[PDB]
RNA sequence: AUCCUUAUGCACGGGAAAUACGCAUAUCAGUGAGGAUUCGUCCGAGAUUGUGUUUUUGCUGGUU
């Protein structure tokens, strides 16, 4: 690794990001995902977000620091993974992706992995 | 607004279209950095590199397709 | 080109070599007369030629430093297209 | 036309003639100040590099070599000649003269037509060979 | 143990298209490509640039 930035927090561990990113992309497949930075506020704005991942090593990380604010008043959780290149993939996406938010469908086929990842992540929050 | 700025009409007609939407964008990750910023010190330096970006992608827009070999 | 470059013959003739096939009193007085008749009987370059003169003051360096090949209407594009779109015909039917 | 090279002896006449075994050897023939020299050396200069597969394009001059001059019999202007594995080339362009060429040619694409029947039927041993379009008329 | 969902791989069977499919010691590109708008906002991944083949690619059989 690198010194993972002070302000990125939560930090997913190495057992978490294995169980977040599989959600990623298997939500991808069903296009219930969102990526970018843009989409992903886009997304908390109207309210159907899960939670938000986002790159712990973006550079520079304040460009997405505003996230974690803005899911506080949503009441949405949120986590950092260590890479982005690793989030690249997982949206199915060749490039660097830095930020993105699952998003709502009580229909849905995988609905049981997001709580499951949900219920994971806010224990970080303490 | 944004259409009458500078960093748009120094540039050919034939690459607004292409310089909004690429302006518009860090605008918001210069927006985004001035709420980050503490009230006490503000600190310029991300706008260099997004200007520098900038202009130097303006540039290249306008410049059009190296001559081809026959 | 590589012949193009060398520059020497042997002292020879061109016809023959290849192959080849193919497919003084009066004087003076004529001169004389010629000279008779002699004795009796740019723009642009004008236009020019000034500023040629107003080119000698450059330097060497920023004649090297020259763009070299602009193209500024996208000719190249255009015109693949166009003959990708001119190729084939197909006909019409019945 | 500093596209296309000059030939500055007899002697690289022949050899440029003999070295290339599989295009035509275009030569034109004439001299740098003509009004109808100049015009043909821009239309062959714009062809040259389509066609660079096919054929190769030469310019001599008749002053700067006069050898050449009795033998193929050259007068006028400038003349055209086709030459393939050192065998002089013919072609009926309904002129009444098939050796060589000597009106000038008015369209790109014209030219490029000629240089190919040429090619297509001289790659045959075919010493002559019609060329399509008939300016007889013209010249 | 059965059953069900999505992705990927090999595959029988059924279709459609080749003005289509690629390639690059090459430029950018969710740190936002390229668009839509009822003007309030809404979609979100390729666009340049050079190039190869494209009335066809390989392979058999008949008849002269
Ligand atoms: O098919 P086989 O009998 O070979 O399975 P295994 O011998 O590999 O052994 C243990 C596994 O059996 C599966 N079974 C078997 N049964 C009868 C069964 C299983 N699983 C469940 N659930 C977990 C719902 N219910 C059953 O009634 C399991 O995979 C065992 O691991």
């Amino acid at each position: 690794m690198s010194a993972p930035n002070p302000k990125a927090f939560p930090l997913a561990d190495a057992a978490l990001t294995q169980q977040i990113l599989d959600v990623v992309q298997q939500a991808a497949n069903l296009r219930q995902l969102k990526k970018g930075a843009n989409e992903a506020t886009k997304t908390l704005n109207r309210g159907i977000s899960e939670f938000i991942i986002m790159a712990a090593d973006c550079e520079p990380i304040e460009i997405l620091l505003h996230l974690p604010l803005l899911c506080e008043d949503k009441n949405v959780p949120y986590v950092f993974v260590p890479s982005r290149v690793a989030l690249g993939r997982a949206c199915g996406v060749s490039r660097p992706v830095i930020a993105a938010s699952i998003t709502t469908n009580d229909a849905s086929a995988i609905k049981t992995q997001i709580y499951a990842v949900k219920d994971k992540i806010e224990t970080l929050l303490i | 607004y944004l259409f009458a700025s500078d960093m748009i009409q120094k540039f050919p007609v034939s690459v607004h279209k292409q310089m909004l939407r690429m302006l518009c964008a860090k605008v918001s990750l210069a927006a985004r950095v001035d709420a980050g910023q503490k009230n006490g010190d503000r600190n310029t330096v991300l706008a260099h590199k997004w200007k520098a970006e900038l202009s130097k992608k303006a540039r290249k827009l306008s410049e059009a397709p190296s001559i081809s070999e026959t | 080109p590589s012949f193009l470059d060398q520059e020497p013959p042997a002292g020879y003739v061109p016809g023959i070599g290849r192959g080849a096939t193919g497919f003084k009193t009066l004087e003076l007085k004529l001169a004389q007369k010629k000279k008779k008749r002699a004795n009796e009987k740019s723009n642009v370059k004008r236009q020019f030629a000034d500023l040629k003169e107003s080119l000698a003051a450059v330097t060497e360096s920023e004649w090297m430093d020259i763009p070299d090949a602009t193209d500024f209407t996208r000719r190249n594009k255009r015109n693949r297209i166009q003959e990708q779109l001119n190729r084939k015909t197909y006909a019409a039917p019945d | 036309s500093v596209l296309l090279p000059q030939l500055r002896t007899g002697w690289h006449v022949d050899q440029a003639i003999v070295t290339e075994t599989k295009r035509l050897v275009v030569i034109r023939f004439g001299r740098k100040n003509d009004r109808q020299c100049m015009i043909m050396d821009e239309l062959l200069s714009s062809i040259a590099e389509r066609v660079r597969n096919f054929a190769v394009i030469y310019l001599c001059d008749i002053d700067e070599v006069s050898d050449f001059d009795e033998m193929y019999e050259l007068t006028d202007p400038m003349t055209v000649m086709f030459f393939y594995h050192n065998k002089h080339m013919m072609c009926d362009f309904g002129t009444g003269n098939n050796n060589k060429l000597n009106f000038i040619v008015d369209d790109k694409q014209e030219m490029i037509d000629i240089l190919e029947t040429i090619f297509r039927g001289a790659r045959k041993n075919k010493g002559l060979v019609v060329s399509p379009y008939d300016y007889n008329h013209k010249r």
